[PDB]
């Protein structure tokens, strides 16, 4: 049985209050 | 509270009790009959000393205005002299309603609610305790509601079947108001030794379901407890609340109440030397354990039925609806959830 | 069935003396129940 | 019904009995003889329903 | 002025005063709250706190219980004022650092 | 003071403490039980 | 206590500043106060908004209250402080004047283009005018307004909010009344796109995590949260207002016994965006003053 | 039919059909078979209705008919009882009670 | 019905990035969440709103009463 | 308004569900705070609902004809002196104006009969108004003067305190407050529950499969993707609880979903970081009686004077042989009365 | 001009007793349009 195969390129998409993206 | 019933602004101003016309409400009717059949309180007719009736309808200010303060005239038939005229009020909070929810079992299906207005609401709005009897559930089911129409009947609607007079059904002896879902859970969480609070939360909590203005003082000032814990922090703990409501509610000339019973709560996962799965209130207090559906549920000997021989319904009942919303309260400050850690 | 005990109490001329509740629910009559079983007097003086 | 219209006159008890044709024959308003209830217009026919 | 903006509730309130409660219309917890923990900072207040009777009612109701110093009324104005002496002071400390930045 | 007082239609209230349980017994788990049992 | 020893001691930073929102952290305050200011700017501080609305006729597919329903959400880019509120005792010819209402209209008839690439999908080109943005909304002066708002004319924040679609034969036209109002009422008034705060977490290590429990104990948390010093090895906080609060750490075993998560009950971390209308800055202006205000109120009424 | 799965991890389709044949059972049991005791409560009330607790402490009809010469046959109420012997909870509280 | 204007739980304006999200997952071939991502959706609540539309509305748009 | 679940169940696609959608992705709350929320009852952000949460409209469509027969009910005005306030709520030809507002008893047709020389209407009876949308109106097979005729009503359904609401998982509750977004307990990230949910309608329902559909949005939306839910694609082994726990972990939210909260009173951080997602609810259509109806008094009976049944006529509530008892027992011979 | 078919699509008007009809398919099937009319209506 194939396990349920996860999708990659899982990002970061949060961070905390009063934040940018670009921290990383 | 439990022993009332939430009343709908679409329905008061549509029903209305025959009150006689004396001097001691002449300075209410008065007022409401100005106030006309679409303003609550008031009321929609008046019937005179010969039993003609006087619909306030499509009637204003001044037509009004007048035959109000017509409420105190003599009579022009010598026959009727005896009689006064009776205004058509609409039902306010002094007053009695019959609710019921079919079928109609047990003499818990039909019982009395004190009467209370709630602004902006399109149904009736009644408290959970109550669910034991009626058979509630909250879920698309209508109930029927009933006005009194001569004092005689309120009467008995007030002192013989109301809400309080059925704690314990006839089937048995058994409750069967008390505590449900949040109530649980919320209770002890609030009564376990993890439970600390600081003057300000102390005091807050206290008010925030005591209500002075309500229909428990007992003195024209609310009592409190010594900090458990002086220095270096003054706290106070979750079963010292209880015991401060405990005081401000019991009858302050009789002794505080004392009890030996247990929970639903093994000693185990408490932990070693917890002691906690005994429940042991002695002098109203709660000394040592913590609060259950087998307390403030349908249960006998627990707390509840526990007040109540000793200091009747009227006491016990109030003490519940006044908890109902101090632990609603901790919950609106703390919250409980459930997630896949659980 | 209510035909058949009517013709029970027309062929016995029967006196139904309007006691049991069921009896008087038909004529309005206050029922023997609790608020029903004793009644009610005034205490007035002036009357000698 | 109101607070102030009461009256101490009561039945104390209740008889089932026959109507005899007397009785009847005396306190009939009016007999009854025909089948059409009404005339030509909406009217009460004499000696009708 | 208004009248009907604040009332004092008789019934729980002595005759010495340093005990009453007041409903107040058109006014939650935003108020009650801030409120509530501005009176406690009264060294005469031994009891407050604030109550909503019922949500579907713009009502808000305060108890003030004091030593003997001040009855209910002063406490109540002494927070009362106090508050809009402490947002105030807020609104200038964000003023200056708005302005430098 | 623990006494019944004198009027309370026993009789009704009885026919209550009847009929309301035995909406329990709508399933089932020798002899008759439930329903029937107490038809006869 | 003092309000003298607290307008010393307290104290407010300024994180970032914009156009359309700011970060920054009040110090020293307690929670209910900041939690005041919170429920003010969204439910109390005034803004514009379109209430009643006429339709001249409407023929597209969106049926009416729907439509109405919706450009009464719309944004509104309109100085409040220029608009006096409304009498709700006057009836309606009395209660909407020049100085106290503002009038906006929307006129859009859509045909066939002929002149389309023979073979195109888009309905831009094949359809006149079938997409109604909110540049459509037309502002439409009124006396005491050719003047007032001569300067700044009124426009929805969001142009290209999507409105209305539309095939040929099609059209709307209705006017609509405009004044403003609050979101405790109706969402609508609501000047913010949100905004909210955060108790500022407290991160802090029981005993030293150096080594290898450096790089492992570092990266179980959001990036720079956890730097690893130098020569020492250590780990330490760097800034904990960059935790999301994933509880992460507690996890792995080893340091579910290091370390605690908890709160610092007097540091705030405030964000707030906005519609359009009032700028941020401005929007906690009133706000404080809005407190300020509803006290002093009380300070002049008197008892019954 | 035995379940070696559970309701966090996953139940399997064999598991799951079962699993349907018992919960249209109570279902088909609660619906399928609802006879109301209509009758039953009147059978009883309508015929017991009049009967009472005179001031004699006797049990009888409304026509003056008797039935018990006492209710329990110590008439005693169905609800002040709960702790009329519970003497524990009672000497604690004497003085309350008294 | 369409786009609807506002976000549902924070009210941030949202009826106008959709014109652009589908001209995103078309021209620029990106991915759902990236797409949602350089048009302003942080929280999920916004980004829900796009990610799920339904522009039924052009279901519609075909039965004209107004043509052959 | 309506959008593709984001918990899907991949044959959705294939059967070709979203050309026919029915659900909106809506923001969840696993919580007791209110506590008007307990009975398995729910609880609906007020702000959301007017911002457009899940509003929905009615149609109703009646026909007009008097064909009860040679014909004389002819449409229109005729010369007889007729009120005119029926110039108002109709158009000249005897068809109302499109678009109009109409409750219980306004006119919606006008018509001429002659053999009764006077310009008569039909009406509107339904204990609720309407605004117009069709306009239909056929002949018969090929001059046979009008004669048939209708037309469509729109209603407003806005989502009101009672009617019915349920996700996918036999989650039936009813909502007991439409609750102020002021009042709303707030996110650490900053939202405001769309809908709120009690943790106590859970162990007596087990419906695990919810709590599933949660975290398995809130990352799907965070990340972009169609998150497939088809039965049984999970065994023992790799769990749900683990594969999407990751997904938000590697997001950057709390593994088992869990998200720091404050009250919207008090302010402060709750207890727990209390867990909350995103779930497909649906809306229930209007399957409530609400229509309370009361009765001061009204419409009685010829041969009894006991008001009859009603609702729609102010029908008197009946006490039935059930509750004559129930008072009988309490011993009240007057409430009886 | 106060009608229109709802098959051809064509505006039209009847007369008194006119063919309940389009007077070009005759596709017996009619529809009155929206007349520039006026409700009122608020954003709730
Ligand atoms: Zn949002
Ligand atoms: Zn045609």
């Amino acid at each position: 049985r194939k396990d349920v195969p996860k999708v990659e390129g899982l990002k970061l998409e949060h961070f905390a209050t009063g934040y940018d993206a670009e921290d990383f | 509270e439990t022993n009332e019933i939430g009343v709908p602004p679409v329905f008061a101003v549509k029903l209305t009790y025959p009150e006689p016309v004396t001097a001691y409400n002449i300075a209410e009717l008065r007022q409401a009959v100005i106030n006309g059949p679409d303003k609550w309180p008031g009321a929609t007719q008046i019937q005179n000393e010969d039993g003609s009736l006087v619909s306030l309808i499509g009637m204003s200010v001044e037509q009004r205005k007048a035959l109000a303060n017509q409420l105190l005239t003599p009579s022009s038939n010598v026959s009727t002299h005896t009689l006064n005229k009776k205004v058509y009020r609409h039902i306010k909070n002094r007053d009695v309603v019959l609710m019921n929810r079919q079928p109609t079992l047990h003499k818990a299906s039909m019982m009395g609610h004190k009467v209370r207005v709630l602004p902006n609401e399109k149904t009736l709005r009644l408290h959970y305790a109550n669910t034991g009897a009626y058979n509630a559930d909250f879920d698309g089911d209508e109930m029927n509601m009933h006005f009194p129409q001569n004092e005689n009947a309120r009467a008995e609607a007030l002192n013989l079947a109301n809400t309080d007079s059925q704690y314990l059904t006839p089937t048995s002896g058994s409750p069967v108001r008390g505590l449900i879902q949040d109530h649980i859970s919320a209770g002890v969480w609030l009564t376990s030794k993890d439970s600390f609070f600081t003057r300000e939360q102390y005091q807050q909590y206290i008010y925030g379901c005591i209500r002075p203005e309500d229909g428990h003082t007992t003195r024209s000032k609310i009592v409190t407890l010594p900090p458990t814990i002086f220095k270096p922090y003054p706290l106070w703990t979750g079963k010292q609340i209880i015991t401060t409501v405990l005081l401000n509610v019991t009858p302050p000339d009789m002794p505080g109440i004392n009890l030996i019973s247990k929970n639903k709560i093994k000693n185990e996962y408490w932990g070693k030397g917890s002691l906690e799965n005994e429940v042991l209130f002695k002098d109203g207090a709660l000394l040592c354990g913590i609060l259950d559906k087998s307390q403030y549920g349908a249960s006998k000997y627990g707390i509840v039925h526990s007040l109540h021989e000793v200091y009747g319904p009227e006491v016990a009942a109030k003490v519940l609806s006044v908890l109902g919303r101090l632990f609603t309260n901790y919950i609106t400050a703390t919250a409980f959830t459930c997630g896949m850690d659980d | 069935t209510t035909c058949q005990f009517l013709t029970k109490a027309v062929l016995d001329n029967e006196r139904e003396q309007l006691d049991s509740p069921s009896a008087r629910i038909v004529v309005g009559k206050l029922n023997n129940v609790g608020t029903g079983s004793f009644d009610v007097l005034a205490k007035v003086p002036n009357a000698a | 019904m109101d607070i102030s219209k009461p009256v101490g006159s009561e039945i104390t008890s209740v008889d089932f009995g026959i109507l005899t044709a007397k009785e009847i024959r005396n306190l009939s308003a009016k007999q009854i003889t025909n089948p059409t209830v009404l005339d030509n217009l909406g009217h009460p026919v004499s000696g009708g329903l | 002025p208004d009248r009907e903006k604040i009332k004092l509730l008789t019934q729980a309130t002595s005759e010495d005063g340093t005990s009453a409660s007041f409903q107040i219309v058109e006014e939650d917890h935003t108020l009650g709250n801030a409120l509530r923990y501005v009176i406690m900072k009264n060294p005469d207040v031994e009891f407050c706190g604030y109550s909503i009777p019922h949500p579907s009612e713009n009502l808000l109701n305060i108890r003030i219980q004091t030593y003997g110093e001040t009855t209910a009324v002063d406490a109540l104005q002494k927070g009362l004022k106090d508050l809009m002496d402490l947002c105030d002071v807020v609104e200038s400390k964000f003023t200056e650092k708005i302005k430098s930045m | 003071r623990s006494l019944i007082n004198p009027g309370e239609a026993v009789g009704i209230i009885a026919s209550q403490s009847v009929g309301e349980p035995s909406t329990q017994m709508t399933l089932n788990t020798n002899v008759t039980l439930g329903i029937p049992r107490l038809r006869e | 206590w003092n309000v003298e020893k607290f307008k010393k001691d307290f104290e407010v930073n300024i994180s970032s500043l914009d156009a359309r929102e700011a970060n920054f952290d009040l110090i020293n305050i307690d929670t209910s106060i900041a939690n005041a200011f919170r429920r003010i700017m969204i439910s109390e501080v005034p803004s514009v908004a379109a209430e009643y609305v006429y339709f001249f006729n409407n023929t597209s597919v969106i049926q009416d209250e729907v439509l109405a329903h919706r450009i009464g959400l719309v944004p509104l880019k309109v100085d409040p402080d220029m608009l006096t509120w409304v009498d709700s005792n006057l009836p309606d010819d009395e209660k909407f004047t020049d100085e106290n209402t503002i009038v906006l209209s929307l006129n859009v008839k859509c045909t066939r283009n002929p002149d389309a690439p023979k073979g195109s999908t888009d309905p831009k080109e094949l359809y006149n005018n079938a997409h109604v943005y909110a540049r459509d909304l037309k502002f439409e002066p009124q006396g005491r307004q050719s003047t007032t708002f001569a300067d700044c004319p009124v426009v929805p924040a969001d142009p290209d909010i999507l409105l209305a679609k539309l095939r040929p034969g099609q059209e709307i036209s209705l006017k609509a009344h405009c004044i403003l109002g609050i979101g405790g009422d109706h969402a609508k008034f609501s000047p913010v796109s949100t905004a909210s705060y955060r108790l500022l977490p407290q991160i802090n290590i029981l005993q030293p995590i150096k080594g290898e429990s450096a790089r492992r104990f570092q990266k179980c948390f959001p990036p720079g949260v956890i730097g690893i010093d130098e020569g020492s090895d250590e780990a330490y906080v760097k800034d904990a207002r960059k935790d999301t609060v994933s509880r992460e750490v507690l996890r792995y075993e080893e340091f579910a016994d290091k370390v605690k998560l908890g709160r610092v009950r007097n540091h705030f971390i405030f964000n707030v965006e906005s519609a359009g209308a009032m700028t941020p800055e401005e929007i906690f202006f009133k706000s404080v003053r809005i407190l300020k205000n509803k006290a002093e109120y009380l300070k002049n009424c008197p008892i019954t | 039919g035995y379940v070696k799965g559970r309701f966090y991890s996953g139940i399997k389709p064999q598991e799951y059909y079962f699993h349907c044949m018992a919960g249209r059972e109570g279902l088909i049991d609660t619906a399928v078979k609802t006879s109301r005791s209509g009758y039953l409560q009147r059978c009883l009330t309508k015929q017991l209705e009049g009967v009472h607790v005179s001031y004699d402490n006797s049990i009888r009809d409304a026509d003056g008919t008797l039935v018990q010469f006492m209710y329990g046959g110590d008439a005693i109420d169905i609800t002040k009882e709960s702790h009329m012997t519970q003497f524990e909870f009672c000497l604690d509280n004497y003085y309350a009670l008294l | 019905m369409i786009v609807p204007v506002r976000c549902f739980s924070c009210g941030k304006v949202v009826g106008d990035k959709w014109e652009s999200y589908l001209n995103l997952l078309q021209e620029d071939e990106l991915d759902e969440g990236t797409a949602l991502s350089r048009l302003g959706l942080k929280r999920y609540c916004c980004r829900r709103m796009i990610l799920t539309h339904v522009d039924l509305i052009e279901k519609f748009l075909r039965y004209n009463p107004l043509e052959k | 308004t309506g959008q593709t679940p984001i918990v899907k169940a991949n044959l959705y696609d294939d059967y070709g569900m979203d050309n026919f959608p029915n659900g909106f992705n809506a923001v969840v709350a696993v919580i007791s705070y209110t506590g008007y929320d307990m009975d398995d009852a729910m609880i609906i952000n007020k702000s959301a609902d007017e911002r457009g949460f899940g509003y929905g409209t009615m149609y109703k469509t009646e026909k007009v004809d008097l064909a009860l027969n040679p014909i004389t009910q002819h449409f229109g005005f005729g010369n007889d002196e007729w009120p005119k306030e029926w110039l108002e709520k109709l158009d000249e030809d005897g068809l109302p104006y499109i678009g109009t507002y109409v409750e219980e008893g306004d006119p919606i047709c006008a018509y001429f009969d002659d053999t009764l020389n006077k310009t008569k209407i039909k009406t509107y009876h339904s204990s609720e108004p309407a605004y117009i949308e069709e306009v239909n109106l056929i002949g018969d097979e090929k001059f046979q003067e009008l004669q048939t005729v209708s037309i469509k009503y729109r209603i407003r359904r806005t989502p009101q305190i009672g009617d019915k609401f349920s996700s996918r998982h036999g989650q039936k509750g009813v909502c007991s407050r439409k609750w102020p977004t002021i009042d709303m307990p707030f996110s650490e990230t900053g939202i405001q529950p769309d809908i709120i949910i009690n943790p106590h309608a859970f162990p007596s329902r087990m419906t695990i499969g919810m709590f599933v559909e949660s975290l398995a949005g809130k990352a799907g939306a965070l990340h972009g993707i169609a998150q497939d839910s088809t039965p049984w694609i999970f065994n023992e082994d790799d769990t749900p609880a683990d594969y999407f726990g990751e997904q938000l972990a590697k997001a950057g939210y709390n593994y088992h979903g869990n998200e720091p909260m404050y009250s919207g009173a008090t302010g402060e951080e709750l207890r727990a970081d209390i867990y909350v997602g995103v779930v497909y609810y649906q809306r229930l259509r209007h399957m409530v009686n609400d229509k309370f109806q009361v009765r001061s008094t009204g419409p009685v009976n010829s041969l009894t004077m006991q008001p009859v049944k009603g609702r729609k006529r102010h029908g008197g509530i009946r006490v039935g042989e059930m509750e004559r008892d129930a008072l009988i027992g309490h011993g009240t011979s007057f409430l009886l009365q | 001009l106060k009608y229109i078919c709802a098959e051809c699509s064509s505006k039209l008007s009847l007369s008194r007793t006119d063919a309940v009809r389009c007077k070009d398919c005759g596709h017996r099937i009619l529809l009155k349009a929206r007349t520039k009319r006026l409700v009122q209506f608020e954003a709730r």
